[PDB]
């Protein structure tokens, strides 16, 4: 991530990025509202983060260095640019809404009204057309990277001590291959926990309420179409084991 | 340090986000208890041995029986949690949690945790559960339910307290380090 973003969402909460003479002048039922959008917008920050240390460190660190038959970094990091490139949309949508919403003279006390329109746009139409064939392919492919990455990691010297060597610093704790295909994979079933705890908080305008009732069926929508068109690849499997599924 | 990982399994309402937000801070969150928890990696060191746990969620993963099994690989060991609050939590235990676990995790050991046991003594819980012809779950029949299902050990915690929390991360840890 940017500096400027880091820096935008290092508190534990908005009631604590905010100064507190801003804080003071709303309603507590804002707050709380406030509180969970922060956290949406905080925790996609951290999912494209983890989508930029899979393309950047990893899979350009892999080809720049390694000697793996053609075929093998695309199996270890499948979808990957355009799961970047979905998340890092909305992301920059999301961060858009803040801006806008900043007091003149302040780059931290702002209140976001109208999310609910923002993800009606993202899980609706082509882009929702778009994450549910993105992800769809990369669940399936979820079983396959983490045995093609064990795999090499166990018979392959220089891919260990590649791994090694990038997972080292202590800001990669949480972010090893296997954990990065994980919080991606886990990342669209937070969306409704999210959204619904927004909403409790959204009933002061009658039409959010309503935008935000929108958003959760749609995202669930969406979610039912990806977990309904996962199966899993298997290297070696043949076409009698899949025609007998 | 070996690495060990740990998935924590139970219905929506059994306070598994909970538990794991206030183990990885030590604290019950003062100002916002977050949403969503996304992964983290103690490091904890039990009976002189030293292990870095990563910790996994499955909240949000209840109705998609494609995408929950994703979360099971290589897992070492299992929290299956429910909360004394709800003996309905209780009652999904053996014959949905048990069997899909078994399945796709063969030969962990699992820890029965009986979650939000600050309640048990609730004077509200007690109203609002004898609506029901209910009642907090005894610790017998989560000892029980443990036997029942094969389980490691049984466990209780108050991830509002504190108490027992813990407990029941370095008994995993124990567990995940087991032949
Ligand atoms: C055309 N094929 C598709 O899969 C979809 C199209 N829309 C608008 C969707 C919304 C949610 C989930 C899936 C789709
Ligand atoms: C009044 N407080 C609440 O409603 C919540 C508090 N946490 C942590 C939640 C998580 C998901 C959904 C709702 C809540
Ligand atoms: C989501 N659950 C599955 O996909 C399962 C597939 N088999 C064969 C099972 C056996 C016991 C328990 C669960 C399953
Ligand atoms: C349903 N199958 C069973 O084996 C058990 C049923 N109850 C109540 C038990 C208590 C302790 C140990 C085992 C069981």
């Amino acid at each position: 991530s940017m500096e400027m973003d880091e820096k935008d969402f290092a508190a534990d909460s908005w009631s604590l990025a905010v100064d507190s003479s801003f804080l003071q002048q709303h309603k507590k039922e804002v707050m709380k509202q406030q509180d969970v959008i922060y956290e949406l917008i905080q925790t996609e920050l951290h999912h494209v983060r983890t989508l930029k240390i899979m393309t950047r460190l990893f899979r350009t660190g892999m080809l720049e260095e390694l000697h793996l038959e053609p075929g093998v970094v695309q199996g270890l990091f499948p979808c990957v640019d355009e799961l970047s490139d979905i998340h890092t949309r909305f992301l920059s949508q999301l961060l858009e809404r803040r801006r806008q919403a900043l007091c003149p003279g302040s780059t931290r006390n702002f209140v976001i009204h109208r999310l609910g329109d923002l993800l009606i746009s993202q899980f609706s139409g082509p882009s929702a057309e778009q994450m549910c064939k993105t992800y769809s392919e990369f669940c399936s492919r979820h079983s396959k990277a983490l045995k093609l990455y064990k795999e090499l990691y166990a018979r392959d010297k220089r891919f260990q001590q590649f791994i090694r060597k990038v997972t080292r610093p202590a800001v990669l704790k949480r972010h090893g291959v296997q954990e990065c295909i994980l919080l991606v994979t886990q990342r669209i079933t937070k969306y409704p926990l999210l959204i619904s705890r927004i909403l409790q908080h959204s009933h002061g305008i009658e039409e959010e309420r309503q935008d935000l009732t929108t958003a959760l069926g749609l995202v669930k929508e969406l979610l039912s179409n990806v977990d309904e068109g996962i199966y899993q690849l298997e290297k070696g499997a043949r076409l009698q084991e899949i025609y007998n599924r | 340090a070996i690495r060990k990982k740990l998935v924590i399994v139970g219905d929506g309402a059994c306070g598994k986000t909970c538990l794991l937000i206030v183990f990885s801070k030590d604290q019950f969150p003062e100002v916002y208890v977050p949403t969503v928890f996304e992964n983290y990696v103690a490091d904890i060191e039990v009976d002189g041995k030293q292990v870095e746990l990563a910790l996994w969620d499955t909240a949000g993963q209840e109705d998609y029986d494609r995408l929950r099994p994703l979360s099971y690989p290589d897992t070492d060991v299992i929290l299956m949690c429910f909360s004394i609050d709800s003996p309905d939590s209780l009652e999904n235990i053996p014959e949905k949690w048990t069997p899909e676990v078994k399945h796709f995790c063969p030969n962990v050991p699992i820890i029965l945790v009986g979650n939000k046991k600050d309640l048990r003594n609730d004077e509200h819980t007690r109203r609002e559960l004898a609506k029901m012809k209910q009642e907090p779950v005894k610790p017998e029949e989560g000892r029980d339910m443990a036997n029942r299902i094969g389980a490691f050990g049984y466990m209780e915690c108050s991830a509002k307290t504190k108490d027992g929390v813990r407990e029941v991360f370095e008994m995993a840890t124990r567990a995940a380090l087991q032949a």
